[PDB]
């Protein structure tokens, strides 16, 4: 168990985390 | 352009809008596609267009009836002067007074005739019947006896029909203004239009 | 006074159907003396009655009410927990 | 000390939305725009569809949905993702796949309430000899509303079975609250 | 027939049917503001006659087990669940108007839906208790038939909590019944886990592929137990959340509510404008 | 090769399909202009008259007239 | 910036409490929002 | 806080263009029982959150609260559209149209700032223009 | 100097017990399940909507 | 026999006003302390 | 210029005197870009953006209802203080 | 390594399609009228 | 909620005829369903159908005593005039 359950969520957190990081790239350059 | 239901007699309907403009017709297709919104369709039928003039009639009555404390007359509010389950009696009072009304004005000859009748429209504690004019018939400009007399008895057809039905003593205060119209044509016939048989043209 | 602001005032806002984007909102408390002109289609002709709050109990204690109870929780469930722990012949629990 | 008659039900707080005014109930797709039955009603009767909307999605949100979890916290991604992180063409498409599998879905329940219709008449004369073999249509139509538990439809089935009484129905059963364990969902 | 002719405005103007109908009141104030909002008024005054109660009840609690209570206080007057006005408001309608768990059983002769009946516990409970008593079986079967201690451990100590869990689930009304449900919920969860992440160490094998710590029959009935619960009743306790963000009080129409989330999520002093 | 740019080709026809900003809802934490998002504000320092004309040049440019 | 005390001040009684509002937030904001004064 | 008062798109009269005012729906508990706002309000906020609102033609509403506030105790009608654009997170331009009541020298300077201000928020789209008291210029 | 008082505070006590009284007995003891205490101050629109609509004993009723 | 008017007198003449309200009065108590 | 000093020194009182100089509308005097740009700038530095923490703008005026429906509205100078004799 | 021209493609044609394709809401008429009037 | 009864009787009427092939005559509001020799689990898919066609929840306790045409419509608009709530 856990294969991609554990990474699901993770990579979402990340994909967001991610996208919300080059808007505020942008924001600060 | 837009979506309306192909099955509409467009010259029955423009009869109905006698003395509008271009921008006036407009606006009512719009609040026409309002009223199908509202009866749930998206196009829109020759009910709907009806339903848009009584609902411009109904709404200019309320813009004059509810300017500072208003009362009764805007029924279905959640307020003070206006239960929200318009109650039993009264919509049996409002239906009594419509039937007297649309009955009084079929039997009536050479009246302007009958598109719809509705029993309290926009939840407005009266009826409403909507009458077409015939314009070619008598101009914006010609008033006879016997239109004024019909129009008399039809405006008193109302309360004589609650106090019929309903009794002496359940009659309602709707029919005030349509009393008041009534004395308006006599009181015009007789001190006005001079159609006084001892008064005579003064 | 000069009131020809009003045949102006019709043809400014005769030009927001040919304008996209936003909606207006004209606020008034006497719709009687508004000009009947600017009641005409393609004008302010659609309105929105908003009757009166000064209710005693409906709109006041309703609006008051759920005007304080859409600001918290206020639920208390696990609070009742001590209703359970009044007959331990203890000092504490 | 002041009871009175019936044991005090404790009517706690909604932990759901009610179900929209669109909503059919029986697994079949709701309408697109508008539910088909304010064609059948008075208008200016009908403000009653947009206020829906309103308190269903504005001013009478519970609390047990606004509760902030670790779960909420990672299904605010998914959600994200649906709205402003997939394109509305794709989401339309998929939305009309939905709309006519549900539609599928729906067809193949009634065929099954229909037989189980058959298999409670079945029942019924199998338990009270050759006498009793109708059916409940009204138990045929809480097992198309899903008004039933199976606890609920299994007790019927033996009842029929083994005593009859096909209009002897079991409980309506209560909608399922929100589940909650503190923070984490 | 003809019934007219005879219709004078001196003697009172009547028609051939005798009076309409009735009138109902149903009181002045419920005339004046009609029907949707005067049950909107009386479920309003309910709801806060009951949380009145409630805090007040739980507030006396409080003071009476504090020893701060005048002499006439009865703390039987506490397991008085309704709000008193609510009680007697229910008298006037009601006299205006007018395998062997959990209860009793009938078995296809009489009440033969009593399973659906509400005793007063979870519908989880027996089950729960089943579970406690299959989990501290096997487990103590198992250490003893291998040597192992890990399913006595994990046996009897998860036992123990199921049980505890069922004793507290007998009546599913309160507090207890909602950490009872909880709680067993949690044993339940961390059964799933364990099998499906670590696995049994009895179930040890010489093979990578033979140790496999997969979902057996105990991870399955684990997850059913859960379900169970989830399907069942799991609400209560629903005020034990994360704390509320800024972002639930930016909205919000309380000042001193949005100014204390601001302060306790370390901003504070960061211009309102409202 | 044609794997490689399958993939961004995908990723591209992806943004077209959303193509403009129908379907996206205004978003409170991100505003359409960053000045909006930061708070940059012109001071006593740097503004002067001359400074509307060059302004108004930029702007029309900008909005794509040819007229200053 | 220029440069007889607040209890000197006796023609006026009720609206030393509004002013006293003032007095408390230029000293100590947060118990102004406290009193629902953002 | 994401309330912001900044100035107009042109900027460097002042529109003064409100983004994101700190209110909702459940500021207006009157809003639920009133059966003529469902409908115009909840079509806004659903074209505003399709996002419709953009490319939709502009339109004009009326709203009528009658005189009975003391002063100026919350009015309720920049109550609810101050809540609507809330709910809807949109900029929320509002002006009084008695600053528009100016007749000097047989010319209505008012009129020109009015059709000024009519033609700058058509650049700030989308917005919801809010002009009280309409009665002082449309009498 | 006190009987004035006396009079006067059981002249004030017993209106509002007899205003509340007949607004209990009106409201309450002629769905309606939960006790309503109904309030007076009938305004314009109210007092319209009483003699347009409703009957001599509704209107009796409010001036009860 | 009502009984419980007494625990809505009780509780009328003394009430608990809540978390937030108990939060309101620490401050309060803080800032007399810190200016009286 | 007086917003911004005043933001230095930022637990403050300013007292402006005779708020109808600019606390006024269109009227008698010549209104032209001076008073609306007097009126602009004071609104826009009462409003926000520049946070006035801890800056109170006392303004004295003896007809408040002369005061513009521009620094009435909820948000600049709401609050009033009557002075009784 | 198809990264960058990929992304020069996207840019220009993200560019093309925020002046030409899906501008404003079909106010661009209203707003260079704007920039006629106001430069007085 | 002041619900058109005779629209609702004629869609009912034409729904009951098309599932069970009579045509809108036959279809008569004091007909009884066992009259038009609809079956037991016809009747029941009749109701199926007056559910799909008004998109409403028909009143499961009292189904059992939908006899005639007019208890069906009467049965049906009860629902459509309680659906707004
Ligand atoms: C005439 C045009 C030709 C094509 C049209 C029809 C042919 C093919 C249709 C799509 C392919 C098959 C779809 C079958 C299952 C649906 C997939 C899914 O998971 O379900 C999708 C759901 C359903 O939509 C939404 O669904 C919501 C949630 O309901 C459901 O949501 C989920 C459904 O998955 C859960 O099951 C949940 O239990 C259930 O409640 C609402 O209820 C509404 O139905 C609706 O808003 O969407 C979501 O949440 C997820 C949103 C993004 C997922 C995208 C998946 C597929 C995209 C294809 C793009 C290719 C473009 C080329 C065109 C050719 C198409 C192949
Ligand atoms: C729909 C889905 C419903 C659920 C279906 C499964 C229910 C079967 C009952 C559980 C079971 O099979 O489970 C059997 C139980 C298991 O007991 C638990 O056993 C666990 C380990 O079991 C593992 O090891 C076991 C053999 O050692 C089995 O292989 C089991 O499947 C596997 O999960 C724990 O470590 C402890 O030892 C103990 O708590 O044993 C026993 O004989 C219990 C019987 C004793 C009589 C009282
Ligand atoms: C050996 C010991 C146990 C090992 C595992 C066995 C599983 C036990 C779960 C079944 C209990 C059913 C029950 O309580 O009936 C009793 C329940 C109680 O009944 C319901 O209770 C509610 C709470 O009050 C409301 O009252 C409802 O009105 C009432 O219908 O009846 C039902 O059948 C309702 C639905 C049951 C919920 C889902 C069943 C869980 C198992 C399936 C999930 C599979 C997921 C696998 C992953
Ligand atoms: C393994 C052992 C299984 C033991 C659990 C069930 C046996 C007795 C418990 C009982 O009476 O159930 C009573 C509980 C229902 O429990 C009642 O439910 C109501 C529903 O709202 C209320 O919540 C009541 O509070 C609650 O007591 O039912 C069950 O969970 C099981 C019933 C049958 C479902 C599966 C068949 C199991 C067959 C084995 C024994 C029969
Ligand atoms: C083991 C861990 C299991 C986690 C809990 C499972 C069931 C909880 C629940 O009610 O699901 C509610 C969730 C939404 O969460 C809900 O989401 C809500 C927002 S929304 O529905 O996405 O619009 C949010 O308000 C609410 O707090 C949140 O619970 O709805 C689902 O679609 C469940 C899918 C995953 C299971």
């Amino acid at each position: 168990n856990y294969q991609k359950m554990v990474a699901f969520p993770i990579l979402l957190s990340l994909s967001h985390l991610l996208h919300r990081r080059i808007l505020y790239l942008f924001d600060t350059l | 352009n837009k979506a309306v239901d192909p099955n509409i007699n467009w010259y029955e309907v423009a009869r109905a809008m006698a003395g509008f403009t271009g921008a006036d017709v407009m606006g009512l297709m719009a609040r026409a596609a309002r009223m199908a919104a509202r009866q749930g369709r998206h196009a829109i039928t020759e009910d709907d267009i009806y339903a848009a003039m009584e609902n411009k009639t109904m709404e200019a009555t309320l813009e004059a009836s509810t300017a500072g404390d208003g009362g009764g007359l805007v029924g279905g509010e959640g307020v003070e002067g206006s239960p929200d389950p318009i109650p039993p009696q009264l919509r049996r009072a409002v239906s009594v007074y419509e039937a007297g009304k649309a009955l009084l004005a079929y039997i009536t000859p050479d009246y302007e005739e009958i598109a719809r009748v509705s029993v309290c429209p926009l939840n407005v504690l009266t009826g409403f019947t909507l009458f077409v004019e015939d314009e070619d018939k008598n101009v914006n400009a010609i008033l006879t006896r016997s239109e004024l007399e019909g129009r008399m008895v039809v405006h008193l057809a109302g309360r004589c029909a609650e106090k019929l039905v309903m009794g002496e003593g359940q009659m309602t205060g709707m029919g005030s203004p349509d009393l008041f119209h009534a004395n308006l044509i006599a009181r015009e016939m007789i001190m006005s239009m001079g159609m006084g048989r001892r008064t005579g043209p003064i | 006074a000069k009131l020809d602001m009003i045949t102006d005032l019709l043809v400014i806002i005769d030009s927001v159907r040919s304008n996209k984007g936003f909606v207006v909102f004209a606020t008034t408390d006497i719709p009687h003396v508004l000009d009947p002109a600017l009641r005409r289609p393609g004008r302010l002709d659609e309105t929105i009655c908003l009757p009166n709050i000064h209710t005693s109990n409906i709109l006041n204690f309703t609006k008051n009410y759920e005007i304080f109870k859409s600001a918290k929780d206020t639920s208390n469930f696990g609070k009742k927990i001590i209703l359970n722990e009044m007959q331990n012949l203890t000092t504490t629990s | 000390f002041i009871s009175p008659m019936t044991p005090y039900v404790p009517e706690e707080e909604p932990t759901r939305t009610p179900p929209s005014i669109k909503d059919t109930g029986t697994l079949r797709p709701a309408s697109e725009w508008y539910p088909q039955w304010m064609q059948y009603r008075r208008r200016e009767d009908n403000y009653v569809f947009w206020q829906d909307k309103f308190m269903r999605c504005s001013t009478d949100i519970p609390w047990a949905e606004k509760r902030w979890t670790l779960f909420s916290t990672v299904w605010y991604l998914v959600q994200q993702l649906r709205f402003v992180g997939t394109p509305p063409a794709l989401r339309y498409v998929a939305f009309l796949g939905w709309r006519a599998l549900m539609f599928q879905v729906y067809a193949a329940h009634k065929a099954l309430v229909l037989w189980q219709c058959k298999l409670d008449a079945g029942l019924a004369r199998i338990g009270s000899g050759g006498a009793t073999a109708t059916f409940s249509k009204t138990m045929a139509l809480r097992r198309l509303h899903w008004r039933n538990s199976p606890l609920a439809e299994a007790l019927y089935a033996l009842n029929l079975y083994k005593t009859g009484r096909v209009h002897l129905l079991p409980p309506v059963a209560k909608p399922i609250p929100r589940p909650t364990f503190f923070w984490l969902f | 027939s003809n019934w007219w002719a005879s219709i004078n405005r001196k003697t009172g103007i009547r028609g051939p049917d005798p009076a309409p109908a009735e009138e109902h009141t149903n009181g002045p104030a419920r005339d004046i503001i009609g029907d949707r909002m005067s049950r909107r008024l009386e479920d309003i005054n309910k709801a806060e006659r009951q949380r009145v109660w409630d805090a007040m009840r739980v507030a006396a609690a409080h003071r009476y087990a504090a020893g701060q209570m005048p002499a006439w206080f009865d703390p039987e007057w506490l397991q008085q669940e309704e709000a008193p006005l609510n009680a007697m408001d229910r008298m006037r309608g009601e006299q205006r108007r007018i395998g062997g768990g959990g209860g009793g059983g009938w078995w296809r002769e009489d009440d033969p839906y009593w399973p659906l009946r509400d005793w007063g516990d979870h519908p989880m409970r027996w089950w729960t208790l089943a579970f406690a008593a299959i989990m501290a079986a096997g487990g103590l079967a198992t250490s003893v038939a291998t040597g192992y201690v890990e399913p006595v451990q994990a046996g009897l100590g998860a036992g123990s909590l199921l049980a505890l869990a069922g004793a507290a689930m007998s009546d599913a009304r309160c507090v207890p019944g909602a950490l009872g449900v909880k709680l067993a919920w949690a044993v339940c969860a961390l059964i799933v886990l364990k099998e499906v992440s670590v696995g049994w160490q009895h179930k040890r094998k010489r093979r990578l592929a033979a140790s496999a710590p997969r979902l057996e029959l105990t991870g399955l009935a684990a997850a059913a137990l859960c379900a169970g619960y989830m399907l069942t009743d799991m609400s209560g306790l629903g005020e034990v959340a994360l704390p509320p963000n800024p972002g639930a009080v930016f909205k919000s129409p309380d000042v001193a509510y949005r100014a204390s989330v601001w302060q306790k999520w370390g901003y504070g002093q960061v211009q309102m404008r409202v | 090769a044609a794997v490689a740019a399958g993939w961004h080709l995908a990723s591209f026809a992806l943004n077209l399909a959303f193509w403009g900003v129908e379907g996206m809802p205004p978003d409170r934490y991100w505003p359409t202009s960053p000045r909006i998002r930061l708070q940059i504000r012109p001071g006593r320092y740097g503004n002067m008259d001359g400074g509307q004309r060059v302004y108004m040049d930029y702007l029309a440019r900008s909005e794509g007239v040819p007229l200053n | 910036t220029p440069a007889i005390k607040w209890d000197d001040i006796n023609g006026i009684d009720e609206v030393k409490k509004e002013i006293n509002e003032i007095i408390e937030y230029l000293r100590n904001p947060a118990l102004l929002r406290s009193r629902g004064v953002a | 806080n994401q309330f912001i008062t900044y100035q107009s798109w042109h900027s460097h009269g002042d529109l003064f263009i409100d983004y994101h005012p700190p209110k909702t729906f459940s500021h207006i508990p009157a809003l639920k029982y009133n059966s003529i706002l469902q409908q115009p309000i909840g079509s806004l906020v659903c074209q505003i959150y399709s996002g419709l609102f953009n490319k939709q033609i502009s339109k004009n509403i009326l709203l009528v609260n009658p005189k009975t506030t003391s002063n100026n105790l919350v009015d309720y009608n920049v109550l609810l559209i101050q809540a609507l654009a809330g709910e809807t997170e949109m900029k929320i331009i509002t002006d009084n149209a008695q600053r528009y009541a100016l007749v000097n020298r047989g010319f209505a300077i008012g009129i020109k700032l009015l059709r000024e201000v009519f033609d700058a928020i058509a650049l700030n789209t989308p917005c919801i223009f809010l002009l009280e008291d309409i009665h002082a210029i449309g009498e | 100097k006190s009987f004035k008082k006396k009079y006067k505070d059981k002249a004030i006590i017993y209106y509002e017990v007899g205003k509340f009284v007949l607004n209990y007995f009106l409201n309450n003891q002629l769905t309606n399940d939960i006790t309503i205490f109904g309030n007076d101050f009938l305004n314009l629109k109210t007092i319209n909507y009483l003699s347009l609509y409703n009957s001599k004993n509704k209107i009796l009723l409010q001036l009860m | 026999d009502a009984s419980f008017e007494k625990l809505y007198t009780y509780f009328d003449e003394n009430p608990s006003f809540g978390e937030m309200a108990d939060e309101a009065m620490e401050l309060e108590r803080g800032a007399e302390a810190e200016r009286a | 210029e007086t917003f911004d000093r005043l933001r230095n020194a930022a637990p403050a009182i300013l007292f402006i005197d005779e708020f109808d100089a600019m606390g006024a509308a269109r009227g008698a005097q010549a209104s032209g870009d001076e008073s609306a740009s007097i009126i602009n700038e004071l609104l826009v530095q009462m409003d926000g953006f520049e946070d006035n923490r801890g800056i109170v703008v006392l303004g004295a005026t003896n007809r408040p209802g002369a005061i513009d429906s521009a620094l009435i509205r909820p948000g600049r100078f709401d609050r009033i203080i009557y002075m009784p004799l | 390594r198809y990264t960058v021209p990929f992304m020069v493609i996207s840019g220009l044609f993200w560019m093309i399609h925020t002046w030409i394709l899906d501008p404003l809401p079909n106010k661009f008429r209203r707003q260079e009228f704007i920039r006629y009037r106001r430069e007085m | 909620a002041a619900v058109d009864k005779a629209k609702v009787l004629e869609d009912v009427r034409s729904i009951i005829s098309t599932q069970l092939g009579t045509e809108l005559e036959k279809v008569a509001p004091e007909a009884k369903f066992v009259d038009l020799g609809a079956d037991s689990l016809d009747t029941v898919e009749i109701m199926m159908a007056l559910e799909e066609k008004f998109e409403i929840a028909l009143e499961e306790e009292g189904a059992e005593k939908i006899a005639t045409v007019q208890d069906a419509a009467d049965m049906i608009a009860a629902q459509i005039a309680a659906k707004g709530n």
